[PDB]
């Protein structure tokens, strides 16, 4: 069966502008495994962005972590952009800070 | 406690076309990875330096890799299985595989796999046997060669009764560093708008380790029982090997009671993290 990915995006700690973080975009519950990732500042993907090995949770669904280490700032926006065989596009989630 | 000699192996072999084969894998005790398959050229990267110099000495990585329930013969029994069912390529396939050891001699043991991302067979230790999990051709096939082959299941009782429970063993004595590792909690609660003229109270727990935990909400110091006011949610991974947890629970504005979301977690021992909600 296909399963289509959730897609958490966090913070490493409560976000303070100007402190230095991590962002997270956790994707997961997705079935097959190909999946495309990527961080994006005021819509445009970050270079250094790393992530865990594939893995898979007891119902057979696949699992990943992407992040990278960032200041957060007043004006600058951020989000995790996904691409799958389940989706007809790539699904943007904006980070919102309270996460 | 005993999450900590609880070993796991994760393996997906997708099958793209005839001649290609992506695989991942893990290996996991407790929530530390432990080895990892490097999906260019399938050797068992270690990823501990505690982890190196020590099995080697029980060749868990030649029993992974070479030997008859190894990858190199898994990767063909895959393709053969396949090939025997008339079916058709991509097919995914993943093998899950654990051994628990309990502090009262017993232990739990398993291996499972799956095809398409749904159970496909499964391995029954005590009856010597692997039993179907699905009724169609591709069940029936992998499972009536795999209980035939009686040195497989020789093989695997032998894995799981000697090979599994002294590798264990080692890398608990040796690998205490990340497994007794204790990281406190730190909590905030704020409020933000719901529907149905309701507020929602938000308990964020960022920053722990190990995983399990427990976030309650108190009204006026009362545990809030369940009921649909109330959400927990699941718990996230950061890549530092540490967990976040968001717990919410609706509320009236104004109702007279004083809310605190209140935290439970092994290294905080009797003292809990209690933080109240402030206007
Ligand atoms: C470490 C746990 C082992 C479980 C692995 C899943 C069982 C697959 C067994 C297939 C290997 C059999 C030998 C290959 C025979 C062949 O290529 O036809
Ligand atoms: C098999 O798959 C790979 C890429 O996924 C491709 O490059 C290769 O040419 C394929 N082989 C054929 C033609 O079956
Ligand atoms: C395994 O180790 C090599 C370094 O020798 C590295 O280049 C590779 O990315 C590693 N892969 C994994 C997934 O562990
Ligand atoms: C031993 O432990 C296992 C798992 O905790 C349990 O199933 C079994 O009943 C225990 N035996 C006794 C009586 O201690």
């Amino acid at each position: 069966i296909q399963r289509t990915p959730k897609i958490q995006v966090y913070s490493r700690h409560p976000a303070e502008n100007g402190k230095s973080n991590f962002l997270n975009c956790y994707v997961s519950g997705f079935h097959p495994s190909d999946i495309e990732v990527d961080l994006l500042k005021n819509g445009e993907r970050i270079e250094k962005v790393e992530h865990s090995d594939l893995s898979f949770s007891k119902d057979w669904s696949f699992y990943l972590l992407y992040y990278t280490e960032f200041t957060p700032t007043e004006k600058d926006e951020y989000a995790c952009r996904v691409n799958h065989v389940t989706l007809s596009q790539p699904k943007i989630v904006k980070w919102d800070r309270d996460m | 406690p005993e999450e900590s000699q609880f070993f796991q192996l994760f393996y997906t072999l997708l099958l793209g076309n005839v001649s290609s084969t992506e695989l991942t894998g893990m290996a996991l005790l407790a929530d530390v990875p432990i080895m990892v398959l490097d999906p260019h050229t399938w050797n068992l990267n270690i990823c501990r330096p505690w982890v190196q110099e020590i099995t080697a000495e029980t060749e868990v990585k030649k029993i992974l890799s070479f030997s008859m329930v190894g990858i190199r013969n898994t990767i063909r029994f895959m393709h053969e299985m396949t090939a025997k069912a008339g079916l058709d390529y991509p097919r995914v396939f993943q093998i899950h595989t654990g051994c628990k050891l309990y502090t009262n001699g017993t232990r739990w043991s398993f291996v499972n796999i799956g095809e398409g991302g749904r159970d496909l067979v499964t391995y029954e230790l005590s009856r010597e046997r692997w039993v179907p999990q699905r009724s169609t051709l591709l069940a029936k096939v992998m499972s009536n060669t795999l209980t035939d082959l009686r040195a497989v299941s020789g093989f695997l009782e032998h894995i799981f009764s000697s090979s599994f429970p002294n590798y264990i063993l080692m890398l608990h004595e040796e690998g205490r560093t990340d497994l007794e590792r204790r990281v406190p909690p730190m909590a905030v609660v704020f409020a933000r708008t719901a529907g149905q003229v309701q507020l929602l109270l938000v308990c964020r727990v960022t920053s722990f380790y190990p995983r399990p935990i427990a976030v309650t909400w108190l009204r006026d110091g009362r545990e809030v029982p369940p009921s649909p006011a109330l959400s927990t949610g699941t718990v996230l991974p950061n890549a530092d090997l540490t967990y976040q947890l968001r717990s919410t629970l609706l509320v009236s504005p104004q109702d007279g009671h004083g809310y605190a979301c209140r935290v439970q977690h092994c290294s905080l021992g009797d003292r809990s993290l209690l933080v109240p909600w402030h206007h």
